[PDB]
């Protein structure tokens, strides 16, 4: 029955990713005064299926002078880690109930940077290796603030257990006590996923190619699924972290409905932001992290270490 | 054909090599299977491959040549090679490791029988193995490419263009010409 | 008369400095940009339902070519070769000779629709309204040869679009 | 069954997938690129047919050659075409790409992009209206809907 | 067990999609294809990418900062101690030295990108 | 004896057409925004 549980998680994720491509093209469409896909199926509902079939029956070009082992490893690593990060999520009951679930999320997230690095190496292009180095430097910079921000929030929750964040917010959302941290967390999850205005590689098209410009067909599709699987997961993580839903043990479906709505709105906020702003220059988004976000995150880490002690509000360890 | 259309021109080429050929490209994808199986280690077969453009210019010159009506030609290359020393050259030009090993005729047909199950273009077949190892006939009594005003192109000149795509590095940095069976 | 676009001195009173600090820290003017795209999400899109709806055009539209006739069915063209002289792209080729009845008519009239720049000079030059650019703009082909029109194709277009070509000329000839 | 029935339906599935997800790489070379940008604009919104605004060469299905193709640019247009994964289609937009157009007799102009690459659809005009280009794309979908790749393979 | 099955399922599914992504489609390869995209023009040099020192310093700065975060991770468990005064002092000492490390790179032009 | 008729403006001309920049003021001042922000923190901490 546990193997049924795994499939009941993986398959819907790959369907949610499929229909996030439809919503992104229709929300961006209407925010640009047009309609988006509405011809392939009713209201475009079959568009993700057509795109899926199309990609997987196209030539999977691999340059002859590309390291085959790394060219294949990168999409497997990216998608494999993208699905792994979903297993500890309390929605409301985790598939795998980890005592250190939060630290597991960080640990797996930092491994995904390899797929960017391996793909750049395997291209043997040097129009993509620079893109990979720029992308990797961006990603590792912004997981510094994710860790310190996440550490600050856990000082009001008490543990790294993901389910304990539900108990912490049983009276009030953590966004009120920690709206300064939530703001930078939201931007930091935009830069980790290479989402606009932090998309210097995927779709910059400013004398800068993407690290996966050399991928075509199914292998490109796999990278796309990993990227979009992470967008939903990061926004589901934000809902649990700052917008905790009340959990009724007798009506657990009530939690899932409310928690599903919040995650969708946060995900649609990613689409909202892409339609509204230009993109940071690469050296500007490094100054955003090292000169603006990092000094403020450090100060709020000091403040959130001493605030429970000086208010006698230290959370329980269990 | 010679009876139905007596005035027809018949061209008999050896294995034709070129960018899209299945002759040099055939002795380069066998790397997918480790070593290179060759019946009798590829020593009892003599090959005289010809260039695609040479065969093409022969056909065109045969259209404008009134002397080609009701005539049979044999388009062959300028040099003769042993199947072993030609297959060695392909790997040398392609810069791929060369691990030849003999295989008996009955066993080589067995694996050819296996690849024939493919409902798509078979990678190899029993008939293909027979032709790869068949020695190219000498027909001195038939006009060649010299009677049509065509000079045969050595395989050495045009092997690099065919086998460039099989190499794994760009701007690697040479290979020696393959051994050739002298005439007579 | 000139005006300055970016010549201003920001005020330096604590009220104004704190407003700019609030904008820097609270992202106020970025969220104001999110409100402009939120409004568009709740407007009616300008998309039309092509091919069931079509974009508006005027009687002056210059589309696919056609050779016209008089009401009797006689060709209007009298092989004067004015359209061939004025054609800035040299897309018109004409050969003519006396017809069996002695009239001045063309034996070749080709428009290379791949040299043509759809400029309308041929219908301005024509003194008998023979060569016109019709209202059709939906004649894309699958081959380059289908776009080398000869006299038969152009006379078929005229007999095909006369009902609509005649109406457009009726609505614009007073401006010509 | 008959075998021909299964292959016939599989063709429809892959034909429907390929025409409903046409991802074009646009070679905006001259004025005809402007009319191509008006087809992406709200009124015609090519994105609503499954045709994305722009795609990189390695994920593009059709090349729209929109504008004059000069001799200097000709080598670069072939290189991009060779690197497009198959199936690949080419739409020649406008007179300049169709046959040379206004600059047919120039010393520096390729008299038609069909000299460099195969062309599946020719869209006439100088420029074609954004609607006449959308008619070409829709006319390319029907061409792909008539493909019989598997029916032919089944009868080999 | 349950964790190993989950990881195996996630990474086996990814591998399956890759194999059917390379074998299902119909292939046709030639030298003009299967070359680096570049931008439609031939490569202008047979040399690898020059080494940029600034990109090397961000990786090292992340590493050293990432090591100091490793020390800050056990803070939630550290706040449960009875020696809160000592714990609080060492918690703030670590974060302050992390900021002093940031201040050094900042003032020494370590965070700039202008050559 | 029909009169000349061509595209002309109506009698009295057309109505006035706005062209100057219009970016209306919105929101509160910096003091109020920080007061709401800190007040939210204080309620949350409590
Ligand atoms: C032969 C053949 O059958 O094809 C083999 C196939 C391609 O090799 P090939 O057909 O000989 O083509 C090479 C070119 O012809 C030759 O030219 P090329 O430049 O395209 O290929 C160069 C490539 C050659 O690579 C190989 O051929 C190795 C085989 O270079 C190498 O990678 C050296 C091999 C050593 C790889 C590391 C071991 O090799 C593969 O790429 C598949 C194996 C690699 C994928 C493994 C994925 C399973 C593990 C994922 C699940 C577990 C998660 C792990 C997460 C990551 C943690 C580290
Ligand atoms: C490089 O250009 C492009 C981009 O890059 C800027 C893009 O983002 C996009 C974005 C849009 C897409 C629709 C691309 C991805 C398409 C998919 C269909 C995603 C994969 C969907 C699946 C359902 C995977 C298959 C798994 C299943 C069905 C589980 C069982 C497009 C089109 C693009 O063209
Ligand atoms: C296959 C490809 C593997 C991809 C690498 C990433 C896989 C996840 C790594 C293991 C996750 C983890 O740390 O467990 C945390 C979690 C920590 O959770 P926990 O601390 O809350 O403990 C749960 C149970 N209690 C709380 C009661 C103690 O570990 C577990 O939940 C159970 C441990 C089981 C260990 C079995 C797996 C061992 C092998 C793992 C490595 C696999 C090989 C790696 C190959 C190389 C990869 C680069
Ligand atoms: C603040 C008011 C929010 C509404 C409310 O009152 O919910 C109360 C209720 C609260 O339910 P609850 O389950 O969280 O319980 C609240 C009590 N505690 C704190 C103890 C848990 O919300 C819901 O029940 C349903 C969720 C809908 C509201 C979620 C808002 C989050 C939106 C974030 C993204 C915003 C971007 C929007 C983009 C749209 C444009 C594309
Ligand atoms: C269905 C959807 C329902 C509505 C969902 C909410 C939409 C919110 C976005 C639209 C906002 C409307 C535009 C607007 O009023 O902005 C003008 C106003 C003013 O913009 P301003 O920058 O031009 O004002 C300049 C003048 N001073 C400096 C004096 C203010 O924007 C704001 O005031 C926003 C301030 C609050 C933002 C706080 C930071 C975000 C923190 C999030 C939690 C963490
Ligand atoms: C080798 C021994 C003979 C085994 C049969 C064989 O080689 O051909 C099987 C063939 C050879 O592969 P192939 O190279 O001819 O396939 C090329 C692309 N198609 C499928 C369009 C022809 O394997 C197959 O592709 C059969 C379909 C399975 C792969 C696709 C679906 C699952 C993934
Ligand atoms: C939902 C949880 C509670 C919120 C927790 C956060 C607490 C607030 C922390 C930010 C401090 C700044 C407080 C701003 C005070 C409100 C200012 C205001 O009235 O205008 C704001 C505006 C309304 O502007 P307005 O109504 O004042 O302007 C009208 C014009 N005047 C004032 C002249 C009459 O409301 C907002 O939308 C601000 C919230 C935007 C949130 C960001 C959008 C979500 C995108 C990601 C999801
Ligand atoms: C009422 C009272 C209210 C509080 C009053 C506080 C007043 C002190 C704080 C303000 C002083 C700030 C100094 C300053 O102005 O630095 C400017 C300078 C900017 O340099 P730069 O951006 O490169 O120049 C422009 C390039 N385009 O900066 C620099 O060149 C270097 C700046 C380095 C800063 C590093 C800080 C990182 C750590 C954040 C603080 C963490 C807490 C530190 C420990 C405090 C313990 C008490
Ligand atoms: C593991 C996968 C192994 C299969 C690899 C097959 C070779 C790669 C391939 O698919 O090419 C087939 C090739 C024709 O295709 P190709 O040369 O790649 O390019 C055509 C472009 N129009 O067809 C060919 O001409 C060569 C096909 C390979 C021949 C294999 C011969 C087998 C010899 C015995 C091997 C040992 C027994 C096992
Ligand atoms: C869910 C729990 C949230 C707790 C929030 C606690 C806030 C306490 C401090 C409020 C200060 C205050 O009210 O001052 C700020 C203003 C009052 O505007 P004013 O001073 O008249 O305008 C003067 C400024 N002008 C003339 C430039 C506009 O506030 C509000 O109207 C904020 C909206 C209501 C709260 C949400
Ligand atoms: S529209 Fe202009 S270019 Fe075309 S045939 Fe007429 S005169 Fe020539
Ligand atoms: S179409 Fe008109 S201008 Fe041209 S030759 Fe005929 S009558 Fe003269
Ligand atoms: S066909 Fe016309 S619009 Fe298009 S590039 Fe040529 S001159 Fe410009």
């Amino acid at each position: 029955m546990f193997m049924i549980n795994i499939l009941m998680l993986i398959i819907p994720i790959l369907l949610a990713v499929a229909f996030l491509t439809l919503v992104e093209r229709k929300v961006l469409g209407y925010m640009q005064l047009r309609k988006g896909p509405n011809v392939v199926g009713p209201y475009g509902l079959l568009q993700p299926i057509a795109d899926a079939i199309k990609l997987f029956i196209k030539e999977p070009l691999r340059p002859a002078t590309s390291s085959a082992s790394m060219f294949i490893l990168a999409p497997i690593m990216a998608l494999g880690l993208a699905l792994t990060m979903w297993i500890p999520l309390p929605m409301p009951y985790p598939l795998i109930n980890m005592n250190l679930g939060v630290l597991f999320m960080l640990a797996m997230s930092s491994l995904a940077v390899y797929s960017i690095l391996w793909s750049g190496w395997a291209s043997n292009s040097k129009y993509a290796l620079i893109g990979a180095l720029r992308a990797v430097a961006q990603t590792i910079s912004y997981e510094v603030t994710l860790a310190i921000i996440l550490l600050s929030v856990l000082l009001m929750s008490g543990s790294f257990t993901l389910s304990t964040l539900i108990t912490t917010q049983e009276q009030m959302w953590l966004i009120l006590p920690a709206w300064p941290l939530a703001m930078m967390w939201f931007i930091s999850t935009l830069a980790e996923t290479n989402r606009a205005p932090f998309d210097l590689t995927e779709g910059e098209s400013e004398l800068v190619s993407g690290f996966n410009v050399e991928y075509a067909a199914g292998p490109f599709a796999l990278f796309f699924m990993a990227e979009y699987a992470n967008i939903i997961m990061m926004n589901i993580f934000t809902a649990i972290l700052f917008l905790g839903t009340s959990h009724n043990p007798h009506m657990p479906e009530l939690y899932t409905i409310n928690f599903t709505i919040k995650s969708l709105l946060l995900t649609m906020s990613f689409l909202w932001i892409r339609a509204s702003y230009p993109r940071f220059r690469y050296d500007q988004l490094m100054h955003l992290l090292w000169k603006n976000f990092l000094p403020l995150t450090l100060a709020l880490c000091m403040w959130h270490v001493s605030l429970p002690i000086l208010t006698s509000g230290i959370p329980p360890q269990t | 054909v010679r009876e139905t259309f007596p005035e027809a021109t018949i061209i008999k080429p050896a294995e034709i090599f070129g960018r899209e050929d299945r002759f040099l490209n055939y002795f380069a994808n066998i790397r997918w299977f480790g070593g290179v199986p060759l019946i009798s280690l590829g020593k009892k077969t003599v090959k005289q491959p010809v260039y695609i453009v040479d065969v093409t210019k022969g056909i065109i010159n045969a259209i404008k040549d009134p002397d080609a009506r009701g005539k049979t030609f044999a388009f062959v290359g300028p040099s003769r090679y042993l199947l072993f020393d030609l297959v060695q050259y392909v790997f040398a030009v392609a810069h791929r490791p060369f691990l030849p090993y003999p295989l008996p005729h009955f066993a080589y047909r067995w694996i050819g029988r296996l690849f024939e199950i493919s409902p798509f273009e078979p990678w190899t077949t029993r008939d293909k193995v027979e032709r790869i190892h068949t020695t190219d006939k000498i027909l001195p009594h038939l006009p060649g490419l010299e009677d049509l005003g065509v000079e045969a192109t050595p395989l050495e000149l045009k092997a690099i263009e065919v086998l460039r795509r099989h190499r794994t590095y760009r701007w690697l940095s040479d290979v020696q010409p393959a051994k050739t069976i002298p005439t007579s | 008369t000139y005006k300055y676009v970016n010549l201003r001195e920001p005020s330096m009173d604590m009220k104004s400095v704190t407003d700019r600090a609030a904008q820097t820290l609270l992202w106020t003017e970025l969220i104001r940009g999110l409100g402009m795209t939120l409004s568009y999400l709740f407007r009616e899109p300008a998309t039309i339902n092509y091919p069931f709806e079509k974009g508006p055009l005027s009687p002056r539209f210059r589309g696919e070519h056609a050779l016209r006739r008089y009401p009797s069915g006689e060709e209007r063209c009298i092989a004067c070769k004015l359209c061939e002289a004025v054609c800035p792209a040299q897309a018109i080729t004409i050969e003519a000779e006396p017809r069996a009845d002695g009239s001045r008519r063309t034996t070749r009239y080709d428009i290379d629709m791949t040299k043509c720049i759809y400029c309308g000079f041929c219908q301005e030059a024509c003194p008998v309204d023979a060569i016109v650019e019709g209202p059709n703009f939906e004649f894309s082909t699958e081959t380059h040869e289908e776009l080398l029109y000869n006299k038969e194709k152009l006379l078929n277009n005229g007999d095909k679009w006369e009902a609509e070509i005649a109406a457009n000329i009726q609505a614009d000839y007073l401006y010509r | 069954s008959r075998g021909e029935y299964v292959v016939a339906k599989l063709d429809d599935l892959i034909n429907w997938a390929r025409r409903s997800s046409l991802w074009p790489m646009t070679f905006g070379l001259a004025c005809c690129a402007v009319e191509m940008m008006h087809m992406a604009a709200p009124r015609y919104d090519m994105d609503r047919f499954g045709v994305v605004f722009r795609a990189s060469p390695r994920q593009s299905d059709v090349m729209i050659v929109a504008g004059t193709l000069t001799n200097k640019m000709a080598p670069a247009l072939r290189k991009v075409y060779d690197q497009m994964p198959e199936p690949r289609y080419v739409v020649s937009m406008g007179s300049c790409a169709n046959g040379g157009g206004y600059y047919h007799y120039s010393y520096s102009v390729v008299r038609g992009c069909d000299r460099i690459v195969p062309v599946d659809i020719y869209v006439p005009g100088c420029p074609p209206t954004a609607e006449a280009l959308l008619y070409g794309i829709l006319q390319l979908q029907k061409k792909i809907k008539r493909e019989k790749r598997l029916r032919i393979w089944y009868r080999r | 067990m349950n964790l190993m099955l989950a990881l195996l399922t996630n990474f086996t599914l990814a591998t399956l999609l890759v194999i059917i992504a390379f074998w299902l489609p119909q292939l046709n390869v030639y030298s003009e294809k299967t070359s680096p995209y570049e931008c439609g023009f031939d490569p202008m040099g047979s040399a690898r990418l020059p080494f940029s020192m600034k990109f090397f310093l961000v990786a090292i700065t992340f590493l050293l900062f990432d090591l100091e975060i490793a020390l800050l991770l056990p803070l939630p468990w550290a706040s449960q101690t009875a020696n809160l005064n000592t714990m609080l002092t060492m918690a703030l000492f670590l974060i302050i030295l992390l900021a002093v490390s940031l201040a050094y790179e900042w003032t020494q032009k370590g965070l700039e990108w202008t050559e | 004896a029909s009169k000349v008729k061509q595209d002309m403006p109506p009698v009295g001309g057309y109505g006035p057409i706005d062209y100057k920049r219009n970016l209306p003021r919105r929101g509160l001042s910096g003091y109020s925004m920080f007061a709401v922000g800190i007040g939210a923190l204080l309620f949350g901490y409590w």
